[PDB]
């Protein structure tokens, strides 16, 4: 009884999702196939950047124009930005759904980057980039991704070295801007009280004539990346506690044992210790993110690791059965909020290309039993070389050898 | 020939056991070798970097 969602394709080729519900506080949302992963260590700060700087100032809203026009509805503003996904999304109420379109398309088109708000934003950027070492998790994931995917434009991230940071040009984001913004790759989705026969009208109003075109044919492409087993060991023996990730490569987003690898992490000491599933386009990194005092992150390790090797060997129907109830109740939905449901559409078009309903993930629940997880766990875990990225207090944290040695049973 | 022999009958069965002795350590010293150099490559790649503040 969940409703569809319905998708359109404008000429343009942005696509002008959507979806209905009771609610009246819909949540518009712009995502772009643009990320770290699309950047060329010459403007790996681009995408951020732009992010900062695309709410402050657009031509046709000059100045502060447009955080006023917001204001002025009571709108709420938001963006963010990954390695392969940036979304600009506004939640609304719904019979101010027009406007709201039509200052998405300004964000999106026609944005106005002046040299001076150009030239704060470096300075925004630059302190917090000499703040954000204090998110120590962030530290730890960075690090992570970074000897995982050395040497591939997925090492790198979303912030950028400081120094392509302190160096962009209204050119240089020009480009990034009129390069990676194209109508294809984009997704108009919208949650909550709208029509889609309005929104599809307000779509092309508004968000017609999207660039599509390069620049002498420099179509962008994409390299597949390489899983580089690898550690790397921060050392910093001042700071309280130690956060350590291990990971090992994902499947990607369009391989369904995902699912069952899922269910595997909601079957899973060191005060925090959350299992993750990254899972970015052609690969990503299933593992876990444990935080724990100097003295135990060795022990920490070893459950982890037991724990998985268990899951690899020993998986009993009740705790298939718990994970499965567990991952059932992970579901995006109208009841999880218009913004929860709208993000979801704009990565469902982004990466799968269309939007899987609750229904179909749910018999791909319900397909998933002990045997099979435990040969995708053997599949994906056993034997297999992790990443580790360790900051903090970390010198009780053992060394590559005892890891990956760790991950073979010898009794199987 | 003879008094060597008395002094040594086992002479002939050593000489046996020695070759294959030989054989033995030269399939099995490379081997080993690439065992302790494989775990052993790890630190030997380590890369260390100060970064102080
Ligand atoms: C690790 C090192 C393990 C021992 C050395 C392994 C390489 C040599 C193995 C024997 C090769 C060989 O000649 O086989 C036939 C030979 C016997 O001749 P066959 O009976 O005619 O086959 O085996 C031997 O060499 C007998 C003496 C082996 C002594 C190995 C040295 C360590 C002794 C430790 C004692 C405690």
């Amino acid at each position: 009884s969940v409703p569809e969602t319905q998708v359109s394709i404008l000429d343009n080729g942005l696509r002008v999702a959507s979806e209905q519900s009771s609610h009246a506080t819909c949540t518009v949302g712009v995502w772009i196939d643009a990320g770290s992963r699309y950047e060329t260590e010459k403007n790996n700060g681009a995408g951020y950047f732009l992010e900062h700087l695309a709410f402050k100032g657009t031509k046709n809203r000059p100045g502060n124009a447009l955080e006023k026009e917001v204001e002025s509805i009571g709108a709420h503003l938001n963006a963010y930005s990954t390695r392969e996904h940036t979304a600009y999304l506004i939640k609304a109420l719904s019979k101010d759904l027009p406007k709201v379109v039509e200052l998405l398309a300004d964000i999106v088109q026609n944005s106005s980057l002046e040299d001076s708000q150009i030239e704060k934003e470096r300075d925004v950027i630059l302190r917090e980039m000499q703040e954000n070492d204090a998110s120590m998790q962030n530290v730890v994931f960075d690090y992570l991704h970074a000897t995982a995917f050395q040497g591939t434009p997925l090492a790198q991230a979303v912030e950028g070295p400081s120094e392509n940071v302190r160096r962009l040009s209204r050119t240089d984001l020009t480009d990034y801007l009129n390069r990676h913004y194209k109508a294809p790759r984009m997704v108009l989705a919208a949650a909550g009280g709208v029509e889609h026969q309005q929104l599809l009208d307000l779509a092309q109003k508004h968000l017609s004539s999207v660039s599509r075109v390069y620049e002498e044919d420099a179509v962008p492409g994409l390299t597949p990346c390489r899983f580089t087993g690898s550690e790397i060991r921060h050392r910093d023996d001042a700071l309280p506690l130690a956060h350590v990730a291990i990971a090992v490569e994902g499947p990607g987003w369009a391989n369904p044992d995902n699912v069952t690898l899922q269910v595997a992490n909601a079957i899973i000491l060191c005060q925090s210790f959350q299992t993750f599933n990254i899972s970015y386009s052609d690969t990503g990194l299933l593992g876990a993110h444990f935080v724990c005092d100097a003295m135990s992150i060795d022990d920490m390790v070893f459950f982890l690791q037991g724990q998985w090797m268990r899951l690899c060997t020993s998986a009993t129907e009740s705790e298939v059965t718990r994970g499965k109830n567990i991952l059932r109740n992970a579901l995006v939905s109208h009841l999880d909020g218009t913004t929860p449901v709208c993000e979801d559409i704009g990565r469902s078009l982004l990466t799968y290309g269309r939007r899987i309903p609750l229904a179909e993930w749910e018999s791909r629940i319900q397909e998933v039993d002990a045997q099979m997880l435990r040969d995708i766990c053997s599949k994906y875990f056993y034997d297999q070389c992790p990443a580790v990225a360790g900051y903090g207090p970390i010198e009780q944290l053992p060394d590559y050898n005892r890891i990956r040695s760790g991950m073979f049973w010898l009794r199987f | 020939t003879f008094l060597r022999w008395a002094s040594e009958p086992e002479h002939d069965h050593r000489k046996r056991m020695g070759l294959k002795m030989l054989l033995m350590m030269g399939l099995l010293l490379p081997l080993t070798y690439a065992m302790k150099r494989h775990k052993w490559s790890v630190l030997k790649s380590r890369k260390l970097a100060y970064r102080p503040p």
